[PDB]
């Protein structure tokens, strides 16, 4: 059932930011994340 | 500590699982090998000479005919080196850019902490650890990422006593019924006080100011001392 | 970025002759090596456009209620009336740069170039997609400040974000709230002056027009070298083959091959050296996206002449414009 | 003035016991000895 598809790419997930003139979002918690980055030297 | 230890665990799992993670280094090794092979393959080419093999030309022809064939091999061969060295000079400039970037990330992410957004990984930078790799460097960037947000109602200022108050550091928030200062990057609410805030101007000029009480931590000291003061008078009657 | 170009080295050197193509094979892998180099440049133009614009994994959108505390972004935000969602200031930039050969279906200078085996490839990201990424970066800025760069987008009122900015330049946040109606009028008037400037001068986009001009000039120079004899009795391959029999024709055709091949090796060398300049400029633009749009920079004169508050990206043909907002 | 407070002592690994000076307190007490001298004279 596998085949090659072709499609217009999506740029990302859709996301409305819930803006209002007196609303703020503040993080109650955090994640410490470790991410590799690789450079030719 | 448990989050850091678990995130370092995920690096070992990632590197054990995928091949494509080091593609930026394997592409350099591959281009060096491909450029060397292309330069060897151009020894096979005639360039219009009766053979691509220099000894055959010299075996079959005497000097004045051989010079005309050998000059075609020389001309073509030269152009093949001038091409290789040009490609390698242009690759050397790319690798040198990348090395100046890696040296800058060593100085600003390992020897320091960077305020440069997204320079030392996707997050707020804490620290980075260098690791060596064949022809390269890996940085393990450690970043604080804010994780579980709640909405709050907010205000630019509190109006207390004809005067407008602003946070010294942090922001004003309310859960709906009560108002607090919190630091901007982690919810840790504190009672609004003359220690948490500073004053500037009356309440009329700030668009969106809200009315709330502003605590003074000198006042209940002065009043608990006023009830001690009253007890001294009342006993001494 | 710059225009992605590829060349059929056989159609350029030997165009439609078998008896020339058998001589071209005696030069070995040189045609393949040129094709590779041009492909490496062409892939790098998407790498660059992706590193500059694709700095968000979510496409944020501005709310329907534009209450930004008096600041007026309607000349840098999208315009739903236009058949692409380009903003007012971006659709000025798309008029100022006068493009050439976008490779969008052929069926003139462009037709002359293509008919000699010089094809131009599409970019991976069309001008709608760059406008959407740019809209998302801007919507993240005007609703969430820097935080959508670091992690989740966290809403904040725009006047309180400007106060956090002011604190970032050592000006106490009450200086914003006590002057907010002025600070908004100054910002709105300064955005007005950008539209007037771009309507008035042609030279403002010279850094982008020079790239489009060098791509066109380098393609034209490579077409003009089809006119040259290189010492052959004619510059036209079919005439040599019409007038001479095989053993004389091979001596003339080899002069055309040798000269043409040097003309491609020159073009591909110039284009590799231009690709490294555009490559640098794209790494700078990606760094200005990360440090001036997704953040606030303490780096003096990196995000405009002043103390940096915030910057807004705008797409342009083969480029990016930053509107840097600075306290002076 | 040099420090700020958060939580009780139980959660911080490696906390140490030491006095924490309050610069309001010897003012309030030097004022309590002025206050006592006013009472003691007015006896
Ligand atoms: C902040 O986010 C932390 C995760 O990054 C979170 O830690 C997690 O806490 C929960 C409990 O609240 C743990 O869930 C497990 O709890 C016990 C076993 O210990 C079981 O009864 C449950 O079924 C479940 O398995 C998570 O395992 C734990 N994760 C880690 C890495 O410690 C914090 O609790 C969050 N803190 C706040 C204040 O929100
Ligand atoms: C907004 O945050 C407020 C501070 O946390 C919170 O008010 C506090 O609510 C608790 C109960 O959850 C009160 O606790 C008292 O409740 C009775 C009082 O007679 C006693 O049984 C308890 O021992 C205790 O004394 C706090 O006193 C109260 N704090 C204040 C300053 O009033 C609100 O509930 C939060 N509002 C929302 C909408 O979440
Ligand atoms: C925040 O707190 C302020 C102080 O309580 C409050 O100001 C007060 O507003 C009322 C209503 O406008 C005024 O009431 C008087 O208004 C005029 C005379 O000025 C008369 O017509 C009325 O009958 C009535 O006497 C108060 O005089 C006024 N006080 C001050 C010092 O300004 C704000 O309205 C509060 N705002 C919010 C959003 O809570
Ligand atoms: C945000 O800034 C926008 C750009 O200045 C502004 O749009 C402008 O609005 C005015 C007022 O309507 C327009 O002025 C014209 O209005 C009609 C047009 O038919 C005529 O009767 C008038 O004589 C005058 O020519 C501007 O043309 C218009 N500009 C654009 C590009 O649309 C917004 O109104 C501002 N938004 C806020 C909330 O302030
Ligand atoms: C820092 O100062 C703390 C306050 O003085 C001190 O806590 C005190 O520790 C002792 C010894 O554990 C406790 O003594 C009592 O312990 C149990 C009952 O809880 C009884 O078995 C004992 O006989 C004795 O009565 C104190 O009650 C305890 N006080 C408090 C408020 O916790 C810390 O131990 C000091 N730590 C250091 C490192 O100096
Ligand atoms: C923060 O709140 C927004 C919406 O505003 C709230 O709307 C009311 C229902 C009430 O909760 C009020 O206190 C607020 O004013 C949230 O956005 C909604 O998210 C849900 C999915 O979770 C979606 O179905 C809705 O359509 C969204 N509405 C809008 C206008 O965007 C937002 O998710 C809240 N933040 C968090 C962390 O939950
Ligand atoms: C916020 O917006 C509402 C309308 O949604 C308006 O009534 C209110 O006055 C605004 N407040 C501020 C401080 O801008
Ligand atoms: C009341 O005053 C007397 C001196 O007249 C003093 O000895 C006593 O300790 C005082 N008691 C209280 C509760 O103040
Ligand atoms: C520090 O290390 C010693 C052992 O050398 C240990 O006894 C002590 O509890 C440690 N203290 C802290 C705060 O980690
Ligand atoms: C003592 O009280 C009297 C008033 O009764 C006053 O004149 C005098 O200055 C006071 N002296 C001291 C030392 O308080």
């Amino acid at each position: 059932s596998q085949s090659i598809i072709a499609y217009t790419m999506s740029l990302g997930a859709e996301n409305s930011v819930a803006y209002s003139n007196n609303s703020i979002a503040i993080p109650t918690n955090f994640t410490i994340s470790v991410t590799t980055e690789i450079l030719p030297v | 500590a448990n989050q850091f230890n678990s995130a370092i665990g995920k690096i070992q799992d990632s590197l054990s699982s995928t091949a494509s993670a080091l593609g930026k280094l394997q592409n350099v090794v591959n281009q060096n090998a491909q450029a060397l092979n292309t330069l060897v393959k151009q020894l096979s080419s005639n360039f219009g000479a009766i053979s691509s093999v220099l000894n055959d030309i010299l075996s079959r022809l005497d000097k004045v005919e051989a010079e005309v064939q050998i000059d075609r091999l020389i001309t073509g061969r030269l152009q093949s080196l001038q091409t290789y060295v040009t490609q390698q000079l242009i690759r050397a400039a790319e690798i040198r850019a990348s090395a100046n970037l890696a040296a800058t990330k060593m100085s600003e992410c390992v020897l320091g902490q960077s305020k440069r957004v997204d320079f030392c990984g996707k997050g707020y930078h804490l620290m980075s650890f260098p690791q060596s790799a064949p022809h390269g460097v890996v940085f393990l960037h450690v970043t604080y990422v804010p994780a579980q947000e709640k909405n709050f109602t907010t205000a630019p200022a509190i109006c207390h006593d004809g005067k407008a108050h602003f946070p010294r550091e942090g922001v004003f928030v309310s859960n709906g019924t009560h108002w607090f200062v919190t630091q901007r990057n982690f919810y840790e609410p504190q009672i609004i006080t003359t220690d948490n805030t500073f004053v500037s101007g009356n309440c009329d000029v700030v668009i969106g100011i809200v009315n709330n009480t502003v605590y003074d931590p000198l006042q209940p000291e002065l009043d608990s001392f006023k009830e001690e003061l009253d007890k001294y008078f009342k006993n001494h009657t | 970025s710059m225009t992605k170009t590829s060349v059929d080295c056989t159609m350029y050197i030997c165009g439609d002759s078998t008896e020339c193509s058998n001589l071209l094979l005696q030069y070995g892998s040189f045609c393949t090596q040129l094709n590779r180099a041009l492909t490496g440049i062409a892939v790098e133009q998407d790498k660059n456009t992706q590193e500059v614009f694709a700095q968000v994994k979510q496409i944020y959108k501005t709310p329907p209620i534009k209450d930004f505390g008096g600041f007026n972004f309607s000349q840098i935000l999208p315009d739903p009336s236009k058949p692409s969602k380009r903003s007012f200031i971006e659709d000025l930039l798309f008029n100022k740069v006068t493009l050439a050969d976008a490779g969008f279906i052929k069926q003139d200078l462009i037709c002359a170039q293509k008919f000699n085996g010089l094809t131009v490839l599409p970019p991976l990201l069309t001008d709608e997609m760059i406008a959407q990424y740019t809209s998302a970066l801007l919507a993240g800025t005007i609703t969430s400040g820097w935080t959508f760069g670091a992690g989740a987008a966290l809403q904040i009122p725009f006047a309180m974000q400007m106060a956090y900015r002011f604190n970032g330049i050592g000006v106490t946040q009450n200086v914003l709230y006590e002057n907010q109606k002025l600070i908004a009028n100054q910002f709105n008037s300064a955005i007005g002056k950008i539209q007037d400037s771009l309507s008035s001068t042609a030279s403002a986009l010279g850094k982008l027009q020079n790239v489009v001009n060098q791509n066109a000039q380098a393609l034209n120079t490579l077409v003009k070298q089809l006119s040259s004899n290189f010492g052959a009795i004619s510059s036209v391959l079919n005439d040599i083959l019409s007038r001479l029999d095989k053993v004389e024709a091979e001596v003339q055709i080899d002069r055309l091959i040798t000269g043409r091949l040097q003309s491609l090796q020159t073009y591909v060398t110039q284009q590799l050296i231009r690709a490294a300049e555009i490559r640098a400029s794209a790494n700078l633009a990606a760094t200005k996206m990360s440090e001036c749009v997704l953040g606030q920079s303490k780096r003096v004169d990196f995000c405009g002449k002043g103390y940096h508050l915030m910057s807004f990206p705008q797409s342009a043909p083969h480029g990016v414009v930053f509107l840097h907002v600075t306290y002076v």
